[PDB]
């Protein structure tokens, strides 16, 4: 029973920044890479990036490479994703998908069954 | 990033019939590798992984959902369309560049 | 399953009377063991963790100088005296500078001078030590169950992970449906952590030789030094300048991180940030197959059609793997699989995934087999809808013999006498060969320690020439053999 | 310098790549070649000295090679 | 330099409770001169463990000691009411002195 | 029986000096070293130093080094702990604990079971 | 392969550790303590010659 | 054992030139007899303190 719980829905102005957490329970949080997928209401899903909870390494899409930061609390077993410089077009549901790193702790090649478990979806308005 | 995979905007099919969904990508994301996974998105619910490795499906997914690949195009097939199969279907891929790309999203309508 | 596509995969076939086989496990390699009437398993050393290491010595790579002071004495009046010379934080040096009426001295000559500047370390590299009893090897044991995702090795979710420690010589893993596997590993005769240091320097760690580490020409602190200021050979990181014999100055040389990186050329890098887990080295184990049994041997053969869901692929090791979906009834059935000849007169290949079975109808199955060189046919299922998949191998048995001989030679060049332990069944020839290898390896390591591969090549060439130009047929042959082995080791070294 | 005593020939090698094996395999050969190019004068003297300490081409070639290899190293 | 111990500890009767004594590489990470002292109110300390694990002749076998790196641990298995006391950890350091822990107060309730 | 007995409680004023004794019986007094350990009211035990009854050698804590003097009386099998220039912080119980010296008579390496026997504890207030 | 030095090691009390000294052979050797149920097998390597 | 109410395992024997034969009574192990020759260990007629 692996459940990813996300922070409550938030509404903020374009000039603000929103930080959304995704608590991980039911699996070893440090052995999985926490991804972040953005889906605007009524649009296609968008992959933002992943954070290796094991060693804190992160990756970002060129769309959010500069406006997105992902952090994880190894002790808290939660992965954070803050998005600054908000915009009205930035309104969307932010999920946290899950994938497993290899036996050497590095996230080089994703497992073929990536994103098997998602979050409930966090709503962000601007 | 990259270029989102292109799939039909919507799909419809009489209940119990066979309906397929395409997923067109370049030679770097869909053609290049086998990181082609299908997700079923019901309204207000998180996407559910239905197919991975092109044809594989996670435990607890009906065998009516089958996948296939051909060149740069990936196809999702459903056998025996039911009333539960009224969600948005999104195809994703792991690009050779090291990112993830999602298809536009096909909305299958039973009737 | 979990061992296909590693390219450093070895095949151990057969067990001795007693159902045990000697296997050497290495980091980055995988071993798949096969024996009659027993499941094929995949073994892989995936972690060596050194716990609670004690720091042995701190080294200064980036210092600075402050509070520089100088004092002079008139010629022939002895040595200057500085108070700062009293404590060892200050690095000092004595020198002679000519003095006369102009400086302030009453007579002409070389007056003594002493310069003292405070020495502070800005960056140090810590070398740690770990007791051979504080290592914890991890091994993942993966049965060739034919599971769909079992090919993907990195996850190792359904492979049992056992932690081998020197506390207990026996490790028992219970593989569901397969019984149990017993491993008697020897962590003590592995990398010899009593003779090595865990050198870590600025978020990078290396596994170095202990004597080499203690030979480093840098200012150092003892392993247990609380103050952090009594650096021993500070003079290796400062230079004293007396260009014209007029005045003396002391300057700090510059950060030695890059020089340390160059010095660490032949070392193996390790991880030191989150635990002292290091992915290098090998581990000899003994595999007890007594309590190991095939899974689903009580099922009946599948009576139904199979469809290929992933096309047949050739592994890097001369084996083929294929995923087959099942479409018939009797969900828990056995997959009828065989590698025949064209006329199906006789069986040519050898299944590596012994006893493939479809546990669930929907879930596909990955089967690996080892076809023969040339043309072979993979027949799958009963006649109605039977699959017949032609295959070609493109090789020769002589070529396979050469490849195997070269791989064994490389293993000997890497593990030395531990090579004779790989897939050994305790033969008399194996023991005698290993003892002879120990003797010759001790002599060779004495005679060739500390040299580079180019020096090894030069020495091998010289020895080969001397042997060739030798009157004695016996001495000629022995010298030529030694030279050829030395040349091979020089070619295969620095890796 | 610490860079003048690398962790080479210590018998700790495994299958895994060492720190700078690929890069540093031919660094010494490149350095000796560059030194020979920049300083052709010493190479001729070394050849002459090797020939003078001769009695055998194996001896002469070995001595010349050793002198040429040690000329940059001694620095 | 005082060995660091939790200020307080509590465990239900009949359970097992553990106490930590974190030191440096000299006091409790370098030598096996680790001793645990139990002091009831108004009484002198009582040697409970020594040499990390060895326990005095009269000391119950319910008391077990462990050491890992720079940390030594004391465990109580019975958690009787008589076990409720103040526990001090000491080590003979590399410089020839004795350092004591801050002491943990164990309470059954 | 190996019983260690110390002098009674005493009241002193700041700036004064206090001498505490610990009488050892039931064992060869000269064979063991005597340690002085003080504990402030409701605080941690603190080591002060030891006296080697065999030869009168001593080792003090860097703290207390200049104020504490330890002496023994081979005739009486008694040890003394002189603390000079008492301050308000010096109010505490002063325990004596033994540790056997080696067969040479030198006490530099203790025994694993150091402080096995303690005195009852002497209280000093300022 | 090896002969113990603390000859006839015995247990007098249950909660009373006993320390055994033994002389192993040079090289690989295994220290076996106890009987079949839960027998604890200890490995050792003696480095000399 | 730290409990000093009973003290064992500590047998020391004094050997003098007059009494150069003495036996230790090691509890549980019987007794051991030492027949020493102190008069030959050191020639204290050719030594000064
Ligand atoms: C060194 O010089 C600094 C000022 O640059 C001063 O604060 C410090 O006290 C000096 N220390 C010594 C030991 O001279």
């Amino acid at each position: 029973e692996v459940q990813l719980v996300e922070s409550g829905a938030e509404v903020k102005k374009p000039g603000a920044s929103v930080k959304v957490s995704c608590k991980a329970s039911g699996y070893t949080f440090t052995s999985y890479a926490m991804h972040w997928v953005r889906q605007a209401p009524g649009q296609r899903l968008e992959w933002m990036g992943w954070i290796n909870a094991g060693n804190g390494n992160t990756k970002y899409s060129q769309k959010f490479q500069d406006r997105v930061t992902i952090t994880r609390d190894t002790s808290a077993s939660t992965a954070y994703m803050e998005l600054s410089s908000l915009r009205s077009e930035d309104t969307a549901i932010y999920y946290c998908a899950r994938d497993k790193v290899d036996d050497y702790g590095d996230y080089w090649f994703p497992t073929l069954w990536y994103f098997d478990y998602w979050g409930q979806g966090t709503l962000v308005t601007v | 990033s990259q270029s989102a995979l292109t799939q039909p905007a919507s799909v419809s099919g009489s209940p119990g019939q066979s309906i397929t969904i395409s997923c067109t990508g370049t030679s770097s994301d869909v053609g290049g590798f086998n990181y082609v996974s299908w997700f079923q998105q019901h309204p207000g619910k998180a996407p559910k992984l239905m197919l991975y490795d092109v044809t594989s499906r996670p435990s607890g997914v009906s065998s009516r959902f089958s996948g296939s690949k051909s060149g740069n195009t990936a196809s999702l097939t459903i056998s025996g369309l039911q009333a539960e199969d009224e969600a948005d279907y999104y195809c994703s891929s792991h690009t050779s560049r090291g990112t993830w790309v999602f298809g536009g999203g096909t909305k299958l309508t039973v009737l | 399953m979990r061992c296909i596509g590693i390219s450093n995969r070895d095949f151990v076939e057969g067990v001795s009377g007693g159902s045990w086989v000697d296997i050497v496990l290495e980091h980055g390699s995988c071993v798949t063991t096969m024996a009659k009437n027993k499941p094929t398993l995949d073994f892989e050393l995936i972690k060596t963790e050194a716990k609670h290491p004690a720091t042995l010595r701190k080294y200064c790579i980036e210092a600075k100088l402050t509070n520089t002071t100088t004092a002079s004495r008139c010629p022939t009046q002895g040595e200057p005296s500085l108070n700062e010379e009293q404590d060892k934080r200050f690095v000092c040096k004595h020198s002679m500078v000519d003095r006369g009426w102009g400086n302030g001295c009453g007579l002409f000559g070389k007056g003594g001078i002493v310069t003292c500047a405070m020495f502070t370390c800005k960056k140090n590299m810590e070398g740690k030590i770990v007791q051979p009893e504080n290592l914890e090897y991890t091994i993942v044991i993966t049965p060739h169950s034919g599971e769909e995702n079992a090919v993907g090795n990195d996850t190792g979710k359904h492979g049992k992970e056992i932690k081998v420690t020197p506390q207990s010589s026996i490790t028992e893993a219970e593989l569901t449906g397969y019984g149990t596997v017993t491993m008697e590993c020897s962590p003590r005769t592995g990398l010899d952590f009593n003779e090595m240091v865990l050198l870590q320097m600025e978020n990078k760690a290396w596994l170095v030789h202990r004597q080499w580490f203690l030979d480093l020409p840098l200012p150092w602190l003892p392993g247990a030094d609380t103050q952090g200021s009594n650096w021993i050979q500070k003079e290796t990181l400062v230079t004293f300048k007396n260009p014209h014999a007029k005045k003396q100055d002391v300057v700090v040389l510059g950060s030695q991180e890059g020089a340390m990186h160059t010095a660490l050329t032949g070392a193996t890098e390790i991880q030191m940030s989150s635990g002292n887990l290091l992915f290098t080295g090998h581990l000899k184990c003994r595999l007890r197959m007594d309590k190991l049994q095939l899974k689903g041997m009580s099922y009946s053969m599948c009576t139904g059609k199979f469809k290929v869901v992933k096309e047949i692929a050739e592994t890097q090791h001369g084996t083929i793997v294929i995923r087959v979906q099942y479409e018939g009834d009797g969900s828990p059935c056995k997959i009828p699989f065989e590698i025949m000849d064209l006329e199906k007169r006789h069986v040519l290949g050898r299944l590596i995934t012994v006893n493939p079975i479809v546990t669930e109808k929907d879930s596909p199955v990955n089967i690996e087999a080892e076809p023969p060189f040339g043309d072979s046919y993979i027949i799958i299922g009963v006649e109605p809808g039977q699959l017949k998949l032609s295959w070609f191998k493109k090789g020769s048995s002589i070529g396979q013999m050469f490849e195997t001989t070269m791989r064994g030679a490389k293993r000997m060049a890497i593990l030395g006498d531990t090579a004779w332990d790989f897939g050994s069944l305790g033969g008399v020839f194996t023991s005698i060969g290993k003892a002879l290898h120990q003797v010759f390896g001790a002599i060779y390591g004495a005679a060739f320690s500390g040299v580079s591969w180019t020096m090894k090549i030069l020495i091998g060439v010289v020895i080969t020439w001397i042997g060739m130009n030798s009157r004695s047929t016996s001495l000629s042959v022995s010298l030529v053999l030694v030279g050829v082995v030395t040349l091979y080791l020089g070619v295969m070294v620095q890796a | 310098s610490v860079a003048l005593v690398p962790h080479v020939g210590m018998g700790l090698e495994t299958r895994t790549e060492t720190w700078m094996s690929s890069e540093g395999a031919w660094k010494h050969a490149q350095r000796i070649e560059t030194w020979v190019l920049r300083h052709p004068g010493f190479t001729i003297m070394a050849a002459i000295l090797a020939y003078t300490i001769g009695t055998t081409y194996f001896q002469r070639v070995l001595i010349f090679i050793l002198l040429t290899a040690v000329a940059p190293s001694m620095t």
